[PDB]
RNA sequence: UUGAGUGCAGAAGAGGAGAGUGGAAUUCCAUGUGUAGCGGUGAAAUGCGUAGAUAUAUGGAGGAACACCAGUGGCGAAGGCGGCUCUCUGGUCUGUAACUGACGCUGAGGCUCGAAAGCGUGGGGAGCAAACAGGAUUAGAUACCCUGGUAGUCCACGCCGUAAACGAUGAGUGCUAAGUGUUGGAGGGUUUCCGCCCUUCAGUGCUGCAGCAAACGCAUUAAGCACUCCGCCUGGGGAGUACGACCGCAAGGUUGAAACUCAAAGGAAUUGACGGGGGCCCGCACAAGCGGUGGAGCAUGUGGUUUAAUUCGAAGCAACGC
């Protein structure tokens, strides 16, 4: 519990799912939330409709342990991070640092084949 | 339709109240062109208005308009093959038409034996936050803003 | 001495080989935090996860490739060459002229270099991925789709010597209107020139006279006017096959016909038609409403079964109260 009350949330998104986890300043974990974990199936996990309620189910368990301020970290650029932040503001947080760090190479390894569709 | 906007057909006022709104109220009751029966049962509804808690025969209709009339509605404005419906402000005439629809076209369901107790007392109920058409607007606003974040940017 | 070469003075440059080094990113391992999913598709499934996954912070291991700079920019005879530091070393341009004095060009045979894939011997595997396994799609799918996965891709030393190795344009030199960018110089006017303006050398694009071309097009980087030298062609198949010869461990490479068939095969352009190519318009075509059909009962019209006969036509819109 311990009422750490100042942490960083992490928004990780694909083209078919997203995951939000609110962590500490380490960031040691408090609570995660996943679009498949909230009952969705199939392709619907791409839309930001799951992002709002995933952010809500994260922040409830988060500020049961005491939470005031939060920072934003964005990975995997798609549709999820557009509405995850403004839904994350809605249940009472203090968003004050927004960054989009993407794991970007400098041409290290090879990407796979194209899709002949 | 395709080319440009169409005309909108302003109407004639009443033979008694000199109202276009009550005229339009009659015309969204009328079935098969029987206008006189619907008009006379609406004057009977005003007579039921005037007796039981007679306050004003028209302010009760305006408060029935108060507790029903929307301000928000979602509209499926996708762009590139999506499903991002946007809660959009409604046109004011369509707003009043949805109000008349939610008053009269829901009043089929009271099911009481006297044939205009589903009309007169029904619009009496809508004046003071009763009648299920108010909660229709409530759940309409609650299913609105379900995509408040990822649709209001368009 | 005008062509052709060494002077001395400079200049640019992913030219080559050898030796070291830098960070990011992926994968693996360790540690902490943290629970029910992660991953994938048009849709699903195979798959991994309570033997604690995914995710998030800390380190540790190893391989491969060099984010912005980057530009119709540069270098080289071509194939090709982009992180950084150093040793050896090739080539091009500009000035100038004391010095050699026609020493040149092309070049059958011969030699050298020569993308990927492939072969032998010895190392290493981070990704990626022929062959292969499984799931899915389909009438069927020994494919496209998803999950895995070896040889290979890397280095050293040898071999083969092919490509749509292309500007599909052999090499050397001379001559023939302009305009416009840009890489590297030299000179002059002017000048805190670092800008700017004029003159001139080597590349390098773009547009356009004459001229050429069947057309498309080309056009001082000619496919124009010419000379010198080399290579190749003579209807389409048969076929770069057969024999002979040479090279190679092997796949194969180089040189290279006839018997017999056909009356065509081929280039460029014009008009239609079509596309599962594109841009614009218009209609109760969508969207907004109102009333319906498909549910029930009956009338009526077709298909099917029938009898001896159920007489004929009409079959998507555009047949079925015809």
């Amino acid at each position: 519990k311990k009422n750490i009350e100042s942490g960083v949330a992490h928004i990780h998104s694909t083209f078919n799912n997203t995951i939000v986890m609110i962590t500490d300043t380490h960031g040691n974990a408090l609570a995660w939330s996943s679009a498949g974990s909230l009952g969705f199936k199939g392709s619907k996990k791409s839309t930001p409709f799951a992002a709002q309620m995933a952010a809500e189910a994260a922040t409830k368990v988060a500020m049961e342990h005491g939470l005031k301020t939060v920072d934003v970290t964005v990975k995997g650029p798609g549709s999820g991070r557009e509405a995850a932040i403004r839904s994350l503001q809605a249940t009472g947080l203090e968003v004050t640092a927004i960054r989009d760090v993407t794991p970007v190479p400098h041409n290290g390894c090879r990407p796979p084949k194209r899709r002949r569709v | 339709p395709r080319k440009g906007p169409v005309a909108k057909r302003d109407v004639l006022p009443d033979p008694i109240y000199n109202s276009k709104l009550v005229t339009r109220l009659i015309n969204r009751v009328m079935v098969d062109g029987k206008r006189g029966i619907a008009a006379n049962i609406i004057y009977n509804s005003f007579d039921i208005i005037k007796e039981s808690t007679g306050n004003d025969p028209l302010e009760v209709f305006e408060q029935a308009m108060k507790n029903v009339m929307p301000v928000l509605e979602v509209k499926a404005r996708r762009v590139g093959g999506s499903n991002y419906q946007v809660p959009v402000e409604v046109r004011p005439e369509r707003r009043t038409t949805l109000g008349l629809r939610w008053v009269v076209n829901y009043a089929r369901l009271r099911g009481e034996h006297t044939m205009e107790e589903r009309l007169a007392k029904e619009i009496m109920d809508a004046a003071n936050n009763t009648g299920a058409s108010v909660k229709k607007r409530e759940d309409t606003h609650k299913m609105a803003d379900a995509n408040r974040a990822f649709a209001h940017y368009r």
